[PDB]
RNA sequence: GGGGAGUACGGUCGCAAGAUUAAAACUCAAAUGAAUUGACGGGGGCCCGCACAAGCGGUGGAGCAUGUGGUUUAAUUCGAUGCAACGCGAAGAACCUUACCUACUCUUGACAUCCAGAGAACUUUUCAGAGAUGAAUUGGUGCCUUCGGGAACUCUGAGACAGGUGCUGCAUGGCUGUCGUCAGCUCGUGUUGUGAAAUGUUGGGUUAAGUCCCGCAACGAGCGCAACCCUUAUCCUUGUUUGCCAGCGAGUAAUGUCGGGAACUCCAGGGAGACUGCCGGUGAUAAACCGGAGGAAGGUGGGGAUGACGUCAAGUCAUCAUGGCCCUUACGAGUAGGGCUACACACGUGCUACAAUGGCGCAUACAGAGGGCGGCCAACUUGCGAAAGUGAGCGAAUCCCAAAAAGUGCGUCGUAGUCCGGAUUGGAGUCUGCAACUCGACUCCAUGAAGUCGGAAUCGCUAGUAAUCGUGGAUCAGAAUGCCACGG
C-alpha cells in the first residue's frame, strides 16, 4: 500500500480502541426498548458527533506483512500472497499444502 | 511453473521453521510477531551468516533459534532482550552452529548473492559454489542466477547444475533458498538447491 | 497463487489440529479437573 | 563477383520469327555451391487427448446476476485482451475500502530516522466548521533517579530528508499463465565428419510413458516418466469420550435417556494388502500382451499433490521488491460529498424459467462436510413475517449454526401464458451501520413483464462421471446466481 494507507487504518484502530465503549453505549440507547424516544433521540445525537474513524466498519482488515487491502485472510492476518510465501518458507505452523 | 521445494516436503523430509499451537485469536499475532522478528534477527544478523530461524513459543514465550555459520559473530543478551521486546514475553535465544556451511542453500546464495554485489563475474560465483558444495559431498546442487547479468541490458537466467537434483522425488533432502542481490543494474535473484541425499523412513 | 490474475491456478493448504483425551511447543494441555 | 545482359549498338545470317558475334554506363557487397540443425509443407508413415465419432446435458433466444467493450459522466480509478482477458486482480465499492472526481485544507509533512527545546501520556466539555482542523475547558501529571538525569509519548522548530497504487513488466527480482503431466530435453566420455554437426536418443517389439526389452559405435549419466506424499476402497492391532449401544437391567411423552458395555458404527495412531505375485495361453526362451484364480481391490485400483529444458521481450513496477526516470507548497498529505452501481447498445460467463418425469398443499424419510466468542445463538414470549424482545449452552465428536433437498405417501391443478414463470413497480416494514438518496440485504401486501425449449453456430462430459438435489465455507458490520468445498 501507499504509506498514507497504511497510516490511515493505525489512526482507526488507535480511534476505535479509544471510544468503543462509549460508542456501544450510545448504541445501546438507540435500541433500549423501553427507553425514552427523547433520549433515544439525544444517543443518536452524540453518536453523529464521535470521529467516523471510531467506527469499526470503517476498518478495512489489510495484510500485515505488507498492506494489500483485498485477498486478507484472517486466521493469518496475510494477503494471500504473504499467506503463501510464509507457508512455502515453513514460518506459518502446522500449514502445508492439501490434496484429498 | 514449479512447487517450492521446502513446501512440498513440509511433514515429508522437511521440518517446520515455527512450532507453535494457537487457536485463531492468537495465531494471526503469533504470525506476526515471528515476522517482525525475522525481519529484526534478520537485519541485525547480516554479517553473521545467518540460515534459518526457528521460532518456538514455548506456553507464554519465545524461543529463537539463530542457526548461523559464525555462532562466535553473535550481543546474545542484546538479542535475547530485543526479541523479547517485540514479542512482548520472556524469549531465550538459542545459537546452532551450520557446521559445514557451504552445504545450506541459504548462505551458499548469501555468499553468491555478496560476490554479486562486490562487482565478481556471475559464472564465477556459480560456479566455486558448486564446486565446493560437491566436494563437502552434495549429492547434488543447482544454482540459478536470474536478473540483468554482468549488467546486461536484456535480464537472463544462467544455472549449473551437479550431481543429481531430483526434485519430484519427495523423499529427497532438497534445501533450497532465494537469495537477492541488490545492484546497480536491478535486483539479481540466486535460487540454490542442494539435494543432500533421499531419506528413506520419513520425517 | 499468481500476484496478478489466473483465477483457475490456486494453491490449497491445510492445517490439521490433532486432539487427544487423557482421562487420569506445539502441544497445547488443558488440564480439566471437574 | 552479382545485377544491368546474352541486353544495346555494329557486322553476319534469316522470308520472318529470330539466331549468332557481343559491350558500356550505372548499381550492389554480395550473388552462389554443397552440406548441417531447426521450423514449415494443402509431402509420407506411425501414434495419442471428450480431438472427432457415439451419446447426454448445455450456450446462442427470455428475464434477471455478473464481467468486458462502447458510450455517457466532473469522475464513471488502475490493471487483465485469441487460445492462455471478459463472475479475471477484487476471498465480497453505501462510508471506509479508493487508487478517481468536485470542493475545502497542509507543506520537513499522513508515515520515518536524526537534532534541539517544551510539554507525562491522557482526560473530559465546549464553540465554530461538511469535516479535516482551530481556539477556548477540567481532572491527571505518574515512571526512573547520575537525580541539569533516565525513559516514553505529546507538540513545535531546523534542514538533511520523508512521501508517490507516478512511468518503465521492453531494465529487473519474485510470482503466474501456456504448450501439458505432453514425453520429452540434454550432457560426459568414445566414435564418425575438413566442419556446422552426428551418434547415444535410431531400428525390431512393447508401454500411459526416451516404459521396458532385444538389437546397435556407442558406453554411461542428468532433468523429466514412474516411485516416494495426501486421500479413498478392505482387514488387523492399540484405545474408548464429547462418539458408539450388540448383549445388558431401569426409565421417559419420547429419548443412549441412564446404570452398564467395549461388542458394533465411528474416531485416530500402528500395521496388512496388489506384485502381472500365481495359473493358462501368446510372443524372440525378451519386453510385454490376452484371459483366469484368489481377493475389498487387478494390472498405474479411484482421486489429488507433484509442471523437464524451454516457448510466448506472455502477465504482474497496483501485493511486495527493485535499476532508471519523474514529482517534491505537489504527481506528497487530511477531510466532506460524489463516483467506480452511469447506459443507444454489443459480447463473455452465470442464475431462473418456459411447466405434469411439473406446480401446489399436506403428511413423512435418508446426508456429508464445514464454521462459531464484539462469535454461533437453544428455549420462551411477541409479530403474518423479516425479526424483536429475552435468555441458555458452547471456544466445541459435548452447545449452536441446523432445516437437508431432490425422495416417498395422499390430495389438487388439467395441461395454459395456467394453481407455469418470476421480472417490474406501488406501498408497509425489519436488520446491519455514524449513515442504506444516489447505492444493501431481507420480510409482508399487492402488482404478475419476458418466456410456450431457442438460427447459424458453439460448450462440457467416458462413472459415482454427466445431469439433477440440496448443504457448508472463505471474504465479511451488512451485502454470493460468483468462488472453494460437501454429500443425495
Amino acid at each position: 500500500a501507499k504509506n498514507s494507507m497504511k497510516a490511515r487504518e493505525a489512526k482507526r484502530a488507535k480511534l476505535v480502541a479509544k471510544f468503543a465503549e462509549k460508542r456501544s453505549a450510545l448504541k445501546a440507547i438507540i435500541s433500549d426498548v423501553n427507553a425514552s424516544e427523547e433520549d433515544r433521540w439525544n444517543a443518536v445525537l452524540k453518536l453523529q458527533s464521535l470521529p467516523r474513524d471510531s467506527s469499526a466498519s470503517r476498518q478495512r482488515n489489510r495484510c500485515n506483512q505488507t498492506g494489500r487491502p483485498h485477498g486478507y485472510l484472517r486466521k493469518f492476518g496475510l494477503s494471500r500472497i504473504k499467506v503463501r510465501e510464509a507457508c512455502m518458507k515453513g514460518e506459518i505452523p502446522g500449514l502445508r499444502k492439501a490434496s484429498w | 511453473q514449479k512447487v517450492h521445494p521446502n513446501g512440498i516436503r513440509l511433514g515429508i523430509v522437511k521440518p517446520w521453521n515455527a512450532t507453535w499451537f494457537a487457536n485463531t485469536k492468537d495465531f494471526a499475532d503469533n504470525l506476526d510477531g515471528d515476522f517482525k522478528v525475522r525481519q529484526f534477527l534478520t537485519g541485525e544478523l547480516k554479517k553473521a551468516s545467518l540460515s534459518r530461524i526457528v521460532i518456538e513459543r514455548p506456553a507464554k514465550s519465545i524461543r529463537v533459534t539463530i542457526h548461523t555459520a559464525r555462532p562466535g559473530v553473535v550481543d546474545v543478551e542484546k538479542l535475547r532482550a530485543a526479541v523479547a521486546k517485540i514479542a512482548g514475553v520472556p524469549a531465550q535465544i538459542n545459537i546452532a552452529e551450520v557446521r559445514k556451511p557451504e552445504l545450506d542453500a541459504q548462505l551458499v546464495g548469501d555468499s553468491i548473492a555478496s560476490q554479486l554485489e562486490r562487482r565478481v563475474m556471475f559464472r564465477r560465483a556459480m560456479k566455486r559454489a558448486v564446486q565446493n558444495a560437491m566436494r563437502l559431498g552434495a549429492k547434488g546442487i543447482k544454482v540459478e542466477v536470474s536478473g540483468r547479468l554482468g549488467g546486461a541490458e536484456i535480464a537472463r537466467s544462467e544455472w549449473y547444475r551437479e550431481g543429481r537434483v531430483p526434485l519430484h522425488t519427495l523423499r529427497a533432502d532438497i534445501d533450497y533458498a532465494t537469495s537477492s542481490a541488490h545492484t546497480q543494474y536491478g535486483v539479481i535473484g540466486i535460487k540454490t538447491w542442494i539435494f543432500k541425499g533421499e531419506i528413506l523412513g520419513g520425517m | 497463487i499468481s500476484p496478478h490474475v489466473n483465477k483457475k491456478a490456486r494453491d490449497q493448504y491445510e492445517i490439521r489440529t490433532h486432539k487427544r483425551l487423557i482421562d487420569i511447543a506445539g502441544v497445547d494441555v488443558q488440564i480439566s479437573l471437574g
